[PDB]
């Protein structure tokens, strides 16, 4: 209705990859394919491996969610996050995962 | 530079121990020459000690008799584990080293030999503890994301060795230890 800033106060370093995808839909993650486009651009993951990461999720194995834990962080340090959004951005991804819509 | 492995296991471990006494020691001696340092710890028992003493004497190591030991949850009468280092400080840790492998056969033994933190409490004059593989206490209750076990569980320990106690790392291609040794490195940090 016009009547709340989707802001992204939270994951400012990762705000440029987030609104381009996010916008469209008002800052909630609702679709699976806006999980594998910030997976790919924050993290630096390939698309093709976006989704193998959406199915990790959706299975949500017990210690090999960790693997791409530590995946995830190598890459997003790399593109401008600190270490410390990168971690708490999996935890909102692994989040909205359960509930992503084609 | 130089490095003395305190962990390590010998073929006295005789599930998983693969590496024997002798040449072992020689590779210890031959990477390092200078003041050689070697720690045999093996899977809750000490078959090796004395073997392990006098071999490693004979070839100029300096020996550390050492005991990963099992760890009951709460008691040893009850019928998992736990992994703990632990090492001899001087001979009366050497005494209290043997007196908690008897007691882990004797009394604690479900399937395998397992000890008490109370009888750890007990037998720890002498002894340098350290906190362990990941199958160890803190390490697995970073894993289980219960924070407030892994630091009330430290500060039980620490009541018990006191300055003796110490944070284990180690580092292989495992994403779990990444977490742990993290967690560790705060815990490490915070208590001194
Ligand atoms: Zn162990």
């Amino acid at each position: 209705h016009g009547q709340e800033p989707v802001s992204y106060a939270e994951f400012p370093h990762a705000e440029k990859y987030l609104r381009p995808i996010l916008d469209e839909t008002y800052g909630i993650p609702v679709y699976q394919e806006q999980i594998m486009q910030i997976a790919s651009q924050v993290a630096g993951y390939s698309l093709g491996e976006a989704d193998l990461l959406r199915r990790a999720m959706g299975k949500k194995r017990v210690e090999e969610m960790q693997k791409h834990r530590e995946r995830f962080v190598r890459g997003a340090k790399e593109r401008g996050v600190p270490e410390e959004e990168a971690n708490r951005l999996f935890d909102m991804l692994e989040a909205f995962a359960n509930y992503g819509f084609n | 530079l130089k490095f003395a492995h305190l962990h390590q296991h010998t073929q006295f471990s005789l599930l998983d121990g693969a590496a024997k006494l002798q040449d072992l020691l020689k590779w210890v001696k031959e990477t390092t020459p200078e003041d050689p340092a070697l720690a045999m710890t093996d899977h809750g028992n000490l078959f090796g000690a004395v073997e392990f003493y006098k071999k490693a004497t004979a070839m100029g190591v300096k020996p550390i008799i050492g005991y990963e030991a099992y760890v009951a949850a709460e008691s040893r009468f009850d019928r998992g584990y736990f992994h703990l280092t632990l090492l001899a400080k001087d001979f009366t840790g050497y005494q209290n080293l043997v007196r908690l492998a008897s007691r882990a056969y004797l009394e604690g033994f479900y399937e395998k030999p397992r000890i008490d933190r109370e009888i750890l409490r007990e037998h720890a004059q002498g002894l340098i503890a350290l906190s362990g593989c990941l199958g160890a206490e803190i390490p697995q209750f970073i894993l289980q994301d219960r924070l407030d076990l892994a630091e009330a569980r430290l500060n039980e320990d620490l009541s018990i060795f006191g300055d003796r106690f110490f944070i284990e790392i180690q580092n292989h291609g495992l994403p779990e230890q990444k977490k742990v040794n993290q967690v560790l490195k705060e815990f490490a940090r915070k208590y001194g």
